[PDB]
RNA sequence: UUUGCUUCCCGGUGUCGGGAGGCAUCUCUAUCUCGUGGCAACACGAGAGCUUAUGCCCUAUGUAUGGCCUUGGCGUCGUAGUGAUUCUGCGACGCUUGCCAACGCCAGAUCACUCUGGUUCAAUGUCGGGGCGCUAAAUCACUUGCAUACGACUUGG
RNA sequence: GCCUAACUUCUCGCUCAUGAGACCCCAUAAAAGGUGUUGGUUGAUAUUGACAGCAAUCAACUAGCCCUGAAAAUGGAUGGCGCUUAAGCGAGAGACCUAUACUCC
RNA sequence: UACGCCGACGGCGUUGGCUGCUCGUUCUAGCCCGACAGUGUUGCGUCUUGCUGGCGGUAGUGGGUUCGUGGCGGCUAGCGUACGUCGGUGUGAAAGUCGACG
């Protein structure tokens, strides 16, 4: 039976991992740069400071996490937005582990918590 | 765009599709030839001409 | 010490759940539990299937909608220990508290002239649509 | 080819910058880029603005070169420029966007329901018309 | 900021380098980009400047073996493709993968003949001073060796005729829709009230 | 390819990746839209920050019973059209899909969030069953000489 | 602007070059010219109507950008792509990016 | 239960980043009044209405500029643990799960 008000859409903002904090011949993999959808200013980018972010990717070995009923090939790297970057709405993020370079251009989910609205 | 072959192709014309004509079963255009005397095949050929 | 409640969170306020299996659901906030500091909330289990449980304010968006919550009398045995964790099965005791708490809440919504939208609003899950940017949305 | 012009007394609409969204009257023209405007009755102080931030409206006041704020106020109120401007689709769209930007979640839900019901009914009517 | 689908851009009245840099950034950020009517892209400056620049480009060929030298593409689509290639790190894996996501065409292929195309106003040719000459990449390609200017012209004419017919039909349907809303007014009055109150109409 | 095998469907099972839906005129930029008169050029009337892609559609509990409203989507099939091969219109037939009484009534809960949309979607490989369905060629060695360092090329059984 | 982290950000001008120009050392350019255009200096005439033809004009200078002076051998270099109310030249304004430097842990 | 190995949310300490109100301080007006001079001037000529300039007034009203051994906020980061509230895992095997390397 239909579960009485099922999920209807996203609860995250779409973003992409555009690269690491860098000069021109240096690179600091400790900090990542994200581009969010619909954000175009540092004023708007400041709204998301302190929000959690996640990167989901697919691995080979499956895992049956507690709270899951089916083995899944998806793993996650968690992080958090720390501050805006530049004038055009990019943000800086810090991840539990440095984001793999293979995530360039891949989806990053900007969650809405911890909330402060 | 398309190619329409004659209903009857000469043996020597069909040889050109082969490297071992003598050793083969010479099946080239055998199914295509039947299309000229078929209701659906005739329609397809007419559509190609159009 | 107990956590400081956000100014927007007052009894009867309708919140949006941001995490868990109930993420996106619109629920009703009853009171801040004294011991843990979490929020005792229950979007009427009848409407959206959200039972009577706790949730931290960090995982909630407080909207400007408020339902008349002055009629509900929370039983004294409903406290942090009551929700303290022990294959979960809903104890027959639990169901009765939900009926006790929700009954005045449901009646208040029904009396409200907007009961048609209020029931539908609480029975629907929030989601981010096309060209909907949280930094410009007024919740 | 050009109807509206930058002339003394022309009522301009501030499109970007400090007093965005308000109306003023051109009291002087300094050069090809700068105009002295003064919107006394629309909460705009007598200032000099670059024409890049301004947009011409259809209203022209009967002003004089460098009319003082008192005279500009008199002309503005006499012509009822604010009321006439509020009747244009230019102002109606601004009002609609102002309402839209401040919709609550409940209001958004109500709008969703009403909009889809109206669309369904209009589609039924359109099918009726199309069949005929 | 990724787009779910490919970004289909109508190249007409666009400045070559500006549009190329925008598209290169999008490709690097991971989107797929399709450019239509690449023969309608514009280059500022008189035609002689662009023609002589392309002639000097043609002069760059390996003395030992021209089959290794620079490959001078004449089609407008390939000209735009090479312009974008110039603004990518195409010698690296990142740049190569970015470039492989670009498709530039002359005219509108049947696959995209029924889709809406985008424009970049920051790359439009109307940001130039009106008293400044500009060249059309279609003419440049034709003068440097492109052989399909006439074919593309005929195909575009047919496409425009069909589009005009479709647009006439669409105008008729739009008028019918307006009439349908007017007819439904009494039934929808209850919902129109809320819609207008919340400011959507 | 007389066992082998194309194709469609049902199942297993390997490998792999992505990560919230849809949207068709053109031409023009020192003018444009609508209405009317015009063969046309053009003309008259009314408007026109233009922020209608800064938009518009879509947007969710299950019977029953009653009142409506009969539309929209999906699939197959059959015609007709479309040539820059797929995509459209028309049907015909199926599977569904809206609102009101009304959250009226039944179910829904995993204890506060940590990869589920709380079985996310795609791409293919392979192994089994079925449904229509088909029953080939290259190559070696000889031979030819228009060819040839050797391969290759041109011929025939 | 993209390579390339950071604005096709804001203000005023100048410049069209049949490959313009584009940032210390630095990776060449001169004497001499232009009725191209933009500013200035000086001396004149002009409403007792200035020059041309049967309402401003004339002359000489000056200096910004542009143009001529400006020819070399493998195909080639403002670093490349490209850029023309610039992504060039000059005066400026906000913000922003980035060291093994500075502050703190 | 406690304890290990990890995560989340709060508190506190430290170094911050962004962003508002509010008082005052310095140097100064405008608005307003008076005469005088001028003129990109409306309506019908030592006209009038405008507009400008300094000069003299400031009662009232009243903005710019400057910063304070000033006052009150909002959002948020790294590091550590005046410390709390909690979750995953691990107490025979084994499997799975968790953790660390890689």
């Amino acid at each position: 039976r239909r579960p009485s008000a099922p999920t209807t859409g996203r609860l995250y903002v779409k973003a992409i991992f555009t690269g690491f904090k860098r000069g021109l011949r240096t690179q600091s993999e400790h900090t990542s740069l994200l581009k969010l959808e619909g954000v175009f200013n540092k004023e708007d980018a400041g709204f998301y400071a302190g929000k959690r972010v996640v990167y989901l990717y697919k691995a080979h070995n499956k895992t049956l996490k507690t709270g899951h009923t089916v083995a899944t090939r998806t793993r996650a790297i968690w992080g958090k937005i720390t501050r805006p970057h530049g004038n055009a709405g990019a943000v800086r993020a810090k991840f539990h582990h440095n984001i793999p370079p293979s995530a360039l251009g891949k989806r990053i989910r900007v969650l809405l918590y911890p909330s402060n609205i | 765009l398309t190619t329409i072959w004659a209903e009857h192709l000469s043996e020597e014309a069909r040889r050109r599709f082969y490297s071992n004509w003598a050793k083969s079963k010479k099946k080239a255009f055998t199914k295509y030839a039947k299309k000229w005397q078929d209701e659906d095949g005739k329609k397809l050929i007419e559509a190609d001409f159009a | 010490k107990t956590v400081t409640l956000r100014k927007t969170l007052t009894p009867g306020t309708v919140l949006i759940v941001l995490a868990g299996r109930h993420k996106g659901k619109r629920v009703v906030f009853l009171k801040q539990l004294p011991q843990s500091g979490l929020l005792l909330v229950t979007g009427p289990h009848k409407i959206n299937g959200f039972p009577l449980r706790r949730i931290g304010q960090a995982f909630v968006i407080a909207t400007s909608l408020k339902v008349n919550v002055s009629g509900v009398k929370i039983p004294e045995h409903i406290n942090d220990e009551y929700f303290k964790r022990k294959e979960y099965t809903v104890s027959e005791q639990r169901k009765k508290d939900i009926k006790t708490v929700d009954a005045p809440i449901l009646a208040a919504i029904k009396k409200h002239p907007e009961h048609k939208f209020l029931f539908g609003y609480l029975g629907t899950r929030f989601s981010l649509g096309k060209n909907q940017y949280p930094h410009k949305m007024q919740f | 080819v050009f109807n509206r012009v930058v002339q003394i007394g022309r009522v301009v609409f501030i499109a970007s910058g400090k007093d965005q969204g308000k109306l003023a009257a051109i009291v002087n023209v300094i050069d090809g880029n700068r105009v002295q405007i003064d919107g006394p009755s629309s909460d705009v102080t007598r200032t000099v603005r670059n024409l890049k931030d301004l947009q011409l409206t259809k209203f022209v006041l009967k002003l004089r070169v460098g009319q003082r704020t008192k005279g500009v106020k008199a002309a503005f109120d006499a012509a009822k420029v604010t009321e006439n401007f509020q009747k244009t689709q230019w102002a109606k769209k601004i009002a609609q966007r102002a309402i839209r930007a401040k919709l609550t979640d409940f209001e958004r839900y109500k709008l969703m329901k009403a909009k889809q019901m109206r669309n369904r009914i209009v589609r039924v009517e359109l099918a009726k018309l199309k069949k005929a | 900021g990724l787009s779910n689908r490919a970004i289909i851009i109508d190249g007409k009245n666009h400045l070559l380098g500006r549009l190329a840099s925008i598209v290169a950034k999008k490709l690097l950020q991971g989107d797929k980009v399709v450019v239509l009517r690449a023969e309608e892209i514009v280059i500022s400056g008189n035609f002689h400047r662009s023609k002589l620049k392309y002639m000097s480009f043609l002069r760059k060929r390996c003395n030992i073996n021209p089959a290794r030298g620079a490959f001078h593409y004449r089609a407008p689509g390939k000209i735009f493709w090479r312009t974008v290639r110039g603004m990518l790190p195409h010698k690296t894996n990142r740049g190569n993968e970015a470039l492989k996501n670009l498709r530039a065409y002359e005219g509108v292929p049947a696959k995209y003949q029924k889709t809406k195309s985008l424009h970049a106003p920051s790359a439009s040719r109307f940001r130039l001073q009106p008293r400044r000459k500009f060249c059309v990449v279609g003419r440049l390609s034709h003068e440097v060796g492109w052989q399909f200017q006439d074919v593309v012209a005929k195909l575009e004419a047919k496409r425009k005729v069909k589009g005009a017919a479709y647009f006439e039909q669409k105008k008729k349907m739009d008028k019918l829709a307006v009439q349908a809303k007017k007819n439904a007014a009494p039934k929808i009055a209850q919902y129109q009230k809320i819609i207008e109150a919340l400011g959507y109409n």
